[PDB]
RNA sequence: UCGACGUACUUCAUAGGAUCAUUUCUAUAGGAAUCGUCACUCUUUGACUCUUCAAAAGAGCCACUGAAUCCAACUUGGUUGAU
RNA sequence: AAACUAUGCCGACUAGGGAUCGGGUGGUGUUUUUUUA
RNA sequence: AUCUGUUUGGUGGAACCUGAUUAGAGGAAACUCAAAGAGUGCUAUGGUAUGGUGACGGAGUGCGCUGGUCAAGAGUGUAAAAGCUUUUUGAACAGAGAGCAUUUCCGGCAGCAGAGAUUUCAGCUGUU
């Protein structure tokens, strides 16, 4: 049987434990009896992943118990013999057998990866790559795996070359997931901020790339969203097709707004320049729908970001009157082209923005600018 | 599938030789994946190169038929092709070396005026060639020198030669004295082994690609398989419908034997009768593996010998063995009587009996 | 045993855990069932008597055919066996071998003769009535179901006077006379 | 009454092929079987209890201690309706 | 006087085994024997 | 109807004959106990069994191996070419974990500071 072969592989380890004096023969017998039940459990029918989890948990405690008797009895940190790595080798083997038997369980894969990453010295990083290669092939459509190895090789390794290739391959399999685009762009700018800081660090001691990802993201996400909500067929009625166009604009708009929030985090990059690219993107008519005509509510938000763009990142201390005038000059420009209902709502939002960010944070009696802000707010 | 890819009426006379080759023209790479080529020679004094469409791969989607013809002054009797290079050799009144891209023999090899009956290129030291003559001789050649090397004259003609796929310097010979002889290239005075089970002339011989077994076709309507380390067959294959075994071959997996007789049928046989072609579960594999070692350990027991060696051979072969056994006993009894009184009658080993002489003495 | 596979059957041709050659085909059990013999060794006690008859006949046959001694003894044996009821016919001397069998002797047992006289519906029923003391032969009650009845004594097989079975016979035909009982 | 002749009448052969029979092999290579079990469904047979056709015999007598049924009696429901 | 219980497929046809009769060749060592033949 | 007596359906099953069976033929109950047959279900998966006996593993180096680009050589072809084959060689590039050696370092001990939830890992300095 398979069990007898695996039990006999434990014998050289147990001969070592008795020989070193850490475990008595009676104690060694008790460990084998417990191991015998597990190995029979794994090699039989009806086995579940919990059996593998239980056996791995048991082996870990045996490793701990041997470790403490090693310091208590032998009084040595490491006894150069088979007993040291026999348990660790075994636990890895249980992980391999369980993963092959039950590839569907993603939790077990995570435990396997955490276990092998934890003992970095014992396990070469090359072995970690093999686990990810086999896992990725089985589940190409789980983005969390793709980001995990990308994150692992950006933090533990910091190989942007391999990490970039992971995002390149991951998006190839899952172009319809906004989440993977969000992380790849986050990685892309993360590579830039780290790079510029190195240049800044270099000086003392002596963004478009993300936008392209954003642009292709918005096109690709649109195509798949249209394919979904249509089923096997196209939609014959014209009105329904218009609605499907409206949904993707809103769905794509929410994605674009989510990227807008991401840019704010990055002080080093020229966020105003990066945001303006997004605003320019939405100016172009898309899917035969105009934002100003068909989706005004999205348009007002599009206008509002443009109005505050020059003053969005200006602290109250460095508030320049001329730049505020440019914002107000932009404010009057859009009103001349907007309807009354839109102007009122747009007026309310802009007034609240100025009041909350600048007026409420400024002392009234110390700064002449406070009077100017109130006059503008009153006139707005 | 046991079906034909193509059938060609290649020659007006008898097809005296055939080999499957992978040509390399100087200027053109033939599509080896989609086409396979075979060379045929006949007593009408011509050698023809053919092309056959095959369905090994589906990477494509013709030119199926005769490609090139070589004319010769005399009839041909045996053909074989060099494995590494494109050169191939034909054996007729003179053994000729040909190149696929030349219409005439590039080089002429011959020990003398005697004709050559067969030839077979070496499989590992691909530059070496061996041939069989009608004067009961075996001539060894080397293309690196473009000359013959060694010659030994035996008591009877040898019909076929095969080289050991795993031992570059060893080859077995099918002989007309009811025997097959295993020879070492470097020392041809003595044979390595002799296989004696057949009762008629052995007409063809072939090595298993593992190199640990040989199969011999005989004029007695039987096929016998020998272990290279033993001088007696472990098996005999026969059928009432098989009429004269003239060719025997091993499948490249060593699992099957292909035999061609003069009744016009090409049969397939298992190398080991009791084995089966299905993939075995681990429990099956170990039990069968366990049995084989268990059989080898007790092979010397009387009862196990009785059953293991028992085969039903045709009546004609059985009577031949009985008459053959009586004759050898009389000869052995008789030489024993002569040795009692004869002062000088030497002992000659069975391995050295068949050699009449060698050209280059050492 | 489970049904043997093909390769097992060829290697275990003679294996049989329920039939052996020494059983002689379970002839004893078959004859015991037919006539409801309750003692396991009754058949083989009968078999020895049959063999004694057959042995004597074989020796008699080897005497010369015209011998007065041979003819006398062979007729005497035929005379005696017919009287017991073992042999149905006296004509043929070969009957001493061919038609002398344990079934012939068992067929003269009291339960079987009751069945043939229709005193019981089955041999098993006849055995029960004998064990229950309903059957007499002549004036003697017999509770032994192995009693052999000769041809002459088959006339005296009958029910006991006070048997409840007799009352049912007479009551069914409305011919019961309680003076007798 | 037996013979001979004549007439009439009854009976008698033989083949081809395959399979099963040797604890492998019935003589043929033209053919098909070598695995240490865990469950579920169905089907056949046999036991144990009881029982019909359908009866028959009770290892037998006393004492104590439990149980079941059917009446009597009592208690509940019941013509504003039991069965 | 004689026969009187037998019998074997046949042939243009292969390779043999043991024993024996006549001749011849070779080997060997026991009988044999020696310049009378 | 102290009319008539055929048919249909139920009840009953003498005699003869034919067939099958025979320690007579049956029936009811089950989270009962046995002996067998057939089918079905289940990753039912070592083609030669974990990366590892300090007999070791990790890091590095070199060799080995892979992919195509370029250059050169050889063959073929031509007026000269272009073109095609190459188990001919070299360069740089991009690599796989998939082999071989390598003591060059680490994995004993103390201290510095960090990442993660008293425990795990990573870096540096002294020491055997
Ligand atoms: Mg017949």
């Amino acid at each position: 049987s398979k069990t007898r072969y695996y039990l006999e592989q434990c014998i050289p380890e147990m001969d070592d434990l008795v020989e070193k004096g850490l475990f008595t023969k009676n104690e060694v017998s008790l460990i084998m009896k417990k191991r015998t039940d597990f190995e029979h459990r794994l090699n039989s029918r009806g086995s579940s992943i919990n059996d593998y989890i239980k056996y791995i948990n048991y082996e870990s405690n045996v490793n701990k118990l041997r470790a403490k008797r090693c310091k208590r009895i032998l009084q040595v940190k490491k006894t150069n013999s088979l007993s040291d790595w026999s348990i660790q080798q075994r636990i890895g083997f249980i992980y391999q057998r369980g993963t092959n038997k039950f590839p569907q369980d993603l939790k077990f894969w995570a435990m396997y990866l955490n276990y092998m990453k934890a003992r970095g010295n014992q396990t070469s990083y090359k072995k970690i790559h093999n686990i990810y290669n086999q896992l990725l092939k089985l589940h190409p459509t789980n983005v969390d795996i793709w980001i995990s190895c990308a994150k692992y090789e950006y933090e533990v390794h910091a190989n942007f070359k391999s990490c970039r290739n992971i995002f390149q391959n991951g998006l190839r399999f899952n172009p319809d997931v906004p989440k993977l685009w969000y992380e790849y762009v986050k990685f892309e700018l993360n590579f830039i901020t780290k790079l510029i800081n190195r240049r800044k660090v270099m000086g003392l001691i002596n963004g478009d790339i993300a936008l392209t990802i954003f642009d292709v993201c918005m096109k690709t996400l649109g195509k798949h969203y249209i394919n979904k909500h249509k089923g096997y067929y196209a939609i014959s009625d014209s009105k329904m097709n218009i609605e499907l166009n409206k949904e993707t604009l809103n769905y794509l708009f929410s994605e674009s707004l989510r990227y807008i929030k991401l840019f704010d985090e990055f002080l080093d990059l020229e966020r105003d320049y990066l945001i303006n690219h997004v605003l320019q993107f939405w100016k172009n008519d898309m899917y035969d729908l105009s934002l100003r005509k068909d989706l005004p509510e999205l348009y007002l938000k599009t206008v509002m970001i443009d109005i505050t763009l020059n003053i969005r990142y200006m602290p109250v201390e460095k508030l320049d009157i001329d730049q505020l005038q440019l914002s107000v000059k932009k404010y009057f420009a859009y009103i001349s082209k907007l309807d009354s209902a839109s102007v009122k709502s747009l007026k309310n939002e802009y007034r609240s923005y100025l009041q909350d960010n600048y007026l409420k944070k400024m002392n009234a009696e110390d700064d002449p600018r406070y009077k100017i802000l109130d006059l503008i707010i009153s006139k707005l | 599938t046991r079906e034909e890819f193509v059938s060609f009426k290649a020659h007006y006379g008898l097809v005296t030789g055939l080999c499957v080759t992978q040509p390399r023209f100087h200027d053109k790479k033939p599509d080896l994946k989609s086409q396979n080529f075979m060379l045929s020679c006949s007593d009408d004094k011509t050698v023809k190169l053919w092309s056959i469409n095959v369905d090994d791969y589906s990477n494509k989607n013709n030119e199926e038929g005769l490609i090139r013809t070589f004319d010769g002054e005399s009839a041909f009797q045996g053909i074989d092709s060099h494995r590494e290079n494109s050169t191939f050799a034909t054996g007729g009144a003179k053994i000729h070396l040909w190149d696929v891209n030349r219409l005439k023999p590039v080089s002429d090899l011959s020990w003398g005026a005697d004709n050559i009956t067969s030839l077979k290129f070496n499989q590992n030291e691909t530059d070496i060639l061996a041939s069989t003559g009608s004067d009961n001789s075996i001539v060894l050649y080397d293309l690196r020198t473009n000359s013959p090397t060694q010659k030994i004259v035996q008591t009877m003609r040898t019909n076929a030669i095969c080289w050991n796929p795993m031992e570059a310097f060893n080859f077995v010979t099918a002989n007309e004295d009811h025997n097959a002889y295993y020879y070492d290239m470097r020392n041809l005075s003595r044979s390595l082994n002799v296989f004696k089970d057949h009762v008629s002339a052995v007409m063809d011989v072939d090595f298993s690609p593992t190199g640990d077994e040989i199969v011999t076709g005989s004029y007695d309507k039987s096929i016998r398989i020998y272990k290279t380390n033993h001088g007696h067959s472990r098996e005999i294959y026969h059928t009432k419908r098989m009429q004269h075994v003239f060719q025997v071959k091993y499948s490249m997996d060593s699992k099957y034997i292909i035999s061609g007789s003069d009744d016009g049928n090409v049969r397939l046989w298992r190398s080991k009768a009791w084995e089966r072609s299905n993939v075995k579960t681990t429990r099956e594999k170990n039990k069968l593996e366990y049995d084989e070692k268990l059989k080898e350990r007790f092979r010397h027991m009387p009862e196990i010998k009785r059953i293991s060696r028992h085969r039903h051979v045709p009546q004609v072969i059985k009577k031949a063995q009985e008459i053959k056994n009586i004759e050898l006993s009389s000869i052995k009894r008789r030489e024993a009587n002569e040795r009692r009184t004869r002062k000088d009658m030497p002992y000659i080993s069975e391995r050295k009996k068949q050699i009449v002489g060698t050209v280059h003495k050492y | 045993v489970r049904k043997l596979k093909h390769h097992e059957q060829k290697l275990l041709k003679k294996v049989d855990f329920l039939e052996w050659k020494q059983d002689q085909g379970h002839r004893d059990t078959q004859v015991m069932r037919t006539y409801h013999i309750q003692n396991r060794e009754d058949y083989h006690k009968y078999n020895r008597i049959c063999g004694d008859i057959r042995r004597l006949a074989n020796k008699l046959s080897l005497l010369p055919p015209t011998d007065p001694f041979r003819r006398k003894h062979e007729q005497l044996l035929l005379d005696k066996l017919y009287a017991m009821g073992v042999l149905t016919t006296k004509s043929k001397i070969s009957d001493l071998e061919n038609k002398v069998t344990v079934s012939a002797i068992c067929r003269r047992r009291l339960p079987v003769i009751m069945h043939r006289l229709k005193m019981a519906e089955t041999i098993q029923d006849a055995v029960k009535f004998i064990e229950q003391g309903h059957v007499r032969v002549g004036p003697n009650l017999i509770n032994d179901p192995a009693y052999l009845v000769t041809r002459n004594m088959e006339d005296y097989v009958t029910w006991v006077d006070n048997s409840k079975i007799k009352k049912t016979l007479l009551r069914y035909r409305n011919q019961i006379d309680d003076f007798d009982f």
